[PDB]
RNA sequence: ACGAACGAGACUCUGGCAUGCUAACUAGUUACGCGACCCCCGAGCGGUCGGCGUCCCCCAACUUCUUAGAGGGACAAGUGGCGUUCAGCCACCCGAGAUUGAGCAAUAACAGGUCUGUGAUGCCCUUAGAUGUCCGGGGCUGCACGCGCGCUACACUGACUGGCUCAGCGUGUGCCUACCCUACGCCGGCAGGCGCGGGUAACCCGUUGAACCCCAUUCGUGAUGGGGAUCGGGGAUUGCAAUUAUUCCCCAUGAACGAGGAAUUCCCAGUAAGUGCGGGUCAUAAGCUUGCGUUGAUUAAGUCCCUGCCCUUUGUACACACCGCCCG
C-alpha cells in the first residue's frame, strides 16, 4: 500500500447534502495528475481555488 | 457658531458628545485625561486613531466630551465615534474639501465602524426563557 | 358579550358587528379602507397641445 | 433580501400603470412621491412596496412587447401594427408548381391555374410502425 | 480513464456487460425500480430508461 | 491602514503561509490592525468572514469558553499577550509566526461520518476543510490550555505559551497533537 | 371555473440612517462674560494654557447632547448572475439594504382546566350544636425514600482586603381607611437608637459618585485563607405575638464537594452565558417572577438520517380514526 501526499485543487463543490455531516462532494484536479480523477468528499468550508490537504491520493467518495 | 463642533456619538447605548475646538491642541475625554478612563488593560485602545489620524490634525483640536450611560468599553466607542462625528463636520462644513479629503478617507482607513456604531442593542427578556432567546427547560415525570 | 340566567341555567351570547360608516361618522372609523388604490378622477396628457400662445 | 409581494400592490399597480402610467415615474423616488399625492392608503408600508413595484414596472415598460403590464403605448402600437399595408400578395407568392393529382381533381371542376405539374410520386415507407 | 492511463494499447474497445435484469414486483418496490401511479395515471406508462 | 504595524512590544506584519492548503483562512491582513485585538464577534456574518477572520482576533475572542470567563475579558487578554510574551522570551523568535506554524503542524486532516453500509454504524473519511482544520487546532489547543491550568500549577498564559512552544517545536507535546494522529489514523482504517 | 372574504400581508409598539424641522425660569444647557469665588495647580512659581456637579438674582439665551411630535428609511430599488427574466433570489455603490424583536388576534372542537377570581351559574346540599360569622393555639413548613423546578460551587482565569475607573428600568404621603420615595449629623461595629429636613415628581434622591472586566496584594496545587453549611454565644428590628433561625449582624462553629454514569432542554448573534440593579406579594420580604443592564464566546448558513407540521399518490373489516377493530 502506498500513500501519495497530494494538494487537491477543488474544481467545483456540489452542495452540502446527502450525508448530514456538513460534508461536500468535490471533483478536484490535483494540479499534477492528468488521467487520475478521484472524486471525493469533504466536511465544511470549501471554496474553489484552495487545495485540500491529502495524505493519500486514494480516497474516492461516491459512498464507497 | 462657526469655530468648533459639538455633536454626539455612542455605542449601543453608552452616549458621549464630543466637541472639537480651535485652540492649542488638547484632548480630554469625560472632561478627564485621555488614557485615564483607565480600563488598565485597554490602555492601548483609545490612542490608535489618535496616533493614526494625523498628528498634525491632532494639533488644533481641544476635545471636550460629555458622556453617560452603560458600560466601560461601550463608553470608549461612544467617545471614539463622537470625536470623529464632530471632526467630520469640522472639516466639511466650515472648511474646504482638500482638508476633508485626508480624514474622510482615514475614516475607513481605520474602519467604517466608527461613523455609525452598531444598529444593535439588548432587547426585552422573553418569558419562559432566562434571557432574550433561551427557554426555561421542559421537565417530565 | 353577555350572559343570560335561566331556571335551567346560563347561556352565553357574543355579537361581533362591523362598524357601519365608511367615513368617520359617530361610529364611523377612519376614512380609508385597508385595501387597494383606485381612481376618482385621474389625469392623462393626451390631447394635442402644439406651439401657439394666448396673451392675457 | 426582499420577499414576494402581495395583492394590495398587484391591484395598486395594475390600476396605476393602467391610468396614471403616462403620468407615472421612471424611478423609485419619483414613484413614491407620486404615491404621496395620488395614492390613498393607511400606511407607508404599502406605499414603499407600491413604489418598489412601480420601479419594477418601468424596468418592464420599455422592454419590448411585455406581457406583464398593460399601457396605452402598448395597446395602440400593437393595434396600429396590425393596421397594416398588405404588400403585393394577392397571388400570395410567385410561380406555383402543383400536383397532377390536383390537376385531375380540378378536371372535375374543369379548372386550372398557373401550373407546372409538381412531381413527388414514389414513397419510401410511411408513418412509423 | 485510469485504466487507459497505464495500458498496453491506448484504450481498448471496451466489451460491455449486457444483462436482462429481473426483479419481482415486491423487490422492485423495495429497490426502487418504479413506484405507484394515480388511479388513472397507472394506465399510461413510462418504464425506467 | 497604518504607517507602521507594531504591538508596542514587537511587529505585526511578517506573517505568511506554511502549508498552502490553508491559504486565506489564517488571516493577519484582512483590512487593518490594532494596538491589541478586541471585538464583539462582528465577523459573524457568514462562514466565510469567520473563515478569513484575523487569527490574533480569532484566538483572543475564542479563548473565552468556559462560561463566566467572558465575564472577565480585559484580564483574559492580559493573559493572551502575557503568553505571547512568554513565548517571545523562552523560545525567542516572534510568537505569532511560531503559533502560525504550530497550528499548521497541529492541524487535523480527515473526519469520518456514520453511514452504516448494511446497518452497523461504520465510519467514512472525508477531507477536513482547511478552515475546520485550523479551528480544530486552535480550539483544541485552547482545550489543552484549560486542561493544563485546571489540573496543574501553571497559570493560563504560562500553559498557553508552553503549548505554543511544544506544538510546532515538539512532538507528542499537546492534547491537540494527539487528537491529530487519532483522527488521521481513524480516517485511514475507516475510509 | 368566475365574482367573494376570514386566517397570512394589513392592523401597533419597541431598537436603528435624521449633524435639517419643531422649544420647555419646573429640565438640561450656558458654546459665551476662568466674570465672583479656588488653588498657583504646574513647567513656570509672571502673560496666559489646565481643572470648579462653584454661583450667575433673572424681566440673556438654544435644543448640538436631551425626553420626541411630525417630516421622513427601505420597496430586489439599481446593476453582476439565473428562470420563462413570470412573480423573485445571492452580491456590491447610494448604507438603514429587505425582514430588530415585542404585539395584536380564526373556523370544528377537545369533554383538557376554570362553580376553592365571583352574589358568572341550573339541581340538590349546610340553614342555629354552620359549610354564614369574630376570635385564640396548632396544621398547610413533621421525615427512613423517589422527582422536578431550583440558588452555591467543586477552587490558581481560585480569589482576600483597599482604592477608582461605569444607568436605565419603576414605584414614590392616608387609598375603595392605614401607613408613601429619600437624605444629615450624633452614638454602637454592622445590625441598630436619635431628630431636625427635599418631594403629590425632567422639582427631589441621582450628573442613581451600580458590581462583576479593573489593578496592588498575596500562600502555593495543601478539603488547601476554598466551595462554606451545620450548630454554639450573644446584639438589635417590625408585629397582639417568632417559640420548629421569618429576616438582619457579629465572634464563632468549618461540614457534605474535585465539572457528576441512568434520561433530556436551550440557543447558530449585543443572541447564549456571567450577571448587580429595579418592579409583585408586606406589619415581616425573593435563590421566584419579569424587566433594566453591562463584560460579551467554540462551530455552524446544511439537512429530515432522530424526534416533528404540512402536501400528493395510495390500502383500510377502522367511523370515539392504530392507545381502533381484530383473531384461536
Amino acid at each position: 500500500r502506498v500513500q501519495p501526499i497530494k494538494l487537491a485543487r477543488v474544481t467545483k463543490v456540489l452542495g452540502r447534502t446527502g450525508s448530514q455531516g456538513q460534508c461536500t462532494q468535490v471533483r478536484v484536479e490535483f494540479m499534477d495528475d492528468t488521467s487520475r480523477s478521484i472524486i471525493r468528499n469533504v466536511k465544511g468550508p470549501v471554496r474553489e481555488g484552495d487545495v485540500l490537504t491529502l495524505l493519500e491520493s486514494e480516497r474516492e467518495a461516491r459512498r464507497l | 457658531p462657526l469655530q468648533s463642533v459639538q455633536v454626539f456619538g455612542r455605542k449601543k447605548t453608552a452616549t458621549a458628545v464630543a466637541h472639537c475646538k480651535r485652540g492649542n491642541g488638547l484632548i480630554k475625554v469625560n472632561g478627564r485625561p485621555l488614557e485615564m478612563i483607565e480600563p488598565r488593560t485597554l490602555q492601548y485602545k483609545l490612542l490608535e486613531p489618535v496616533l493614526l489620524l494625523g498628528k498634525e490634525r491632532f494639533a488644533g483640536v481641544d476635545i471636550r466630551v460629555r458622556v453617560k450611560g452603560g458600560g466601560h468599553v461601550a463608553q470608549i466607542y461612544a467617545i471614539r465615534q463622537s470625536i470623529s462625528k464632530a471632526l467630520v463636520a469640522y472639516y466639511q462644513k466650515y472648511v474646504d474639501e482638500a482638508s476633508k479629503k485626508e480624514i474622510k478617507d482615514i475614516l475607513i482607513q481605520y474602519d467604517r465602524t466608527l461613523l455609525v456604531a452598531d444598529p444593535r442593542r439588548c432587547e426585552s427578556k422573553k418569558f419562559g426563557g432566562p434571557g432574550a432567546r433561551a427557554r426555561y427547560q421542559k421537565s417530565y415525570r | 358579550v353577555r350572559h343570560v340566567l335561566l331556571r335551567q341555567g346560563v347561556l352565553g351570547i357574543k355579537v361581533k358587528i362591523m362598524l357601519p360608516w365608511d367615513p368617520s361618522g359617530k361610529i364611523g372609523p377612519k376614512k380609508p379602507l385597508p385595501d387597494h388604490v383606485s381612481i376618482v378622477e385621474p389625469k392623462d396628457e393626451i390631447l394635442p397641445t402644439t406651439p401657439i400662445s394666448e396673451q392675457k | 433580501m426582499g420577499r414576494v409581494r402581495t395583492k394590495t400592490v398587484k391591484k395598486a399597480a395594475r390600476v396605476i400603470i393602467e391610468k396614471y402610467y403616462t403620468r407615472l415615474g421612471n424611478d423609485f423616488h419619483t414613484n413614491k412621491r407620486v404615491c404621496e399625492e395620488i395614492a390613498i392608503i393607511p400606511s407607508k408600508k404599502l406605499r414603499n412596496k407600491i413604489a418598489g413595484y412601480v420601479t419594477h414596472l418601468m424596468k418592464r415598460i420599455q422592454r419590448g412587447p411585455v406581457r406583464g403590464i398593460s399601457i396605452k403605448l402598448q395597446e395602440e402600437e400593437r393595434e396600429r401594427r396590425d393596421n397594416y399595408v398588405p404588400e403585393v400578395s394577392a397571388l400570395d407568392q410567385e410561380i406555383i408548381e402543383v400536383d397532377p393529382d390536383t390537376k385531375e381533381m380540378l378536371k372535375l371542376l374543369d379548372f386550372g391555374s398557373l401550373s407546372n405539374l409538381q412531381v413527388t410520386q414514389p414513397t419510401v415507407g410511411m408513418n412509423f410502425k | 480513464r485510469d485504466i487507459s492511463e497505464a495500458s498496453v494499447f491506448d484504450a481498448y474497445v471496451l466489451p460491455k456487460l449486457y444483462v436482462k435484469l429481473h426483479y419481482c414486483v415486491s423487490c422492485a418496490i423495495h429497490s426502487k425500480v418504479v413506484r405507484n401511479r394515480s388511479r388513472e395515471a397507472r394506465k399510461d406508462r413510462t418504464p425506467p430508461p | 491602514t497604518p504607517d507602521i504595524k507594531l504591538f508596542g512590544k514587537w511587529s505585526t506584519d511578517d506573517v505568511q503561509i506554511n502549508d498552502i492548503s490553508l491559504q486565506d483562512y489564517i488571516a493577519v491582513k484582512e483590512k487593518y490592525a490594532k494596538y491589541l485585538p478586541h471585538s464583539a464577534g462582528r465577523y459573524a456574518a457568514k462562514r466565510f468572514r469567520k473563515a478569513q477572520c484575523p487569527i490574533v482576533e480569532r484566538l483572543t475572542n475564542s479563548m473565552m469558553m468556559h462560561g463566566r470567563n467572558n465575564g472577565k475579558k480585559l484580564m483574559t487578554v492580559r493573559i493572551v499577550k502575557h503568553a505571547f510574551e512568554i513565548i517571545h522570551l523562552l523560545t525567542g523568535e516572534n510568537p505569532l509566526q511560531v503559533l502560525v506554524n504550530a497550528i499548521i503542524n497541529s492541524g487535523p486532516r480527515e473526519d469520518s461520518t456514520r453511514i452504516g453500509r448494511a446497518g452497523t454504524v461504520r465510519r467514512q473519511a472525508v477531507d477536513v476543510s482547511p478552515l475546520r482544520r485550523v479551528n480544530q487546532a486552535i480550539w483544541l489547543l485552547c482545550t489543552g490550555a484549560r486542561e493544563a491550568a485546571f489540573r496543574n500549577i501553571k497559570t493560563i498564559a504560562e500553559c498557553l505559551a508552553d503549548e505554543l512552544i511544544n506544538a510546532a517545536k515538539g512532538s507528542s507535546n499537546s492534547y491537540a497533537i494527539k487528537k491529530k494522529d487519532e483522527l488521521e489514523r481513524v480516517a485511514k482504517s475507516n475510509r
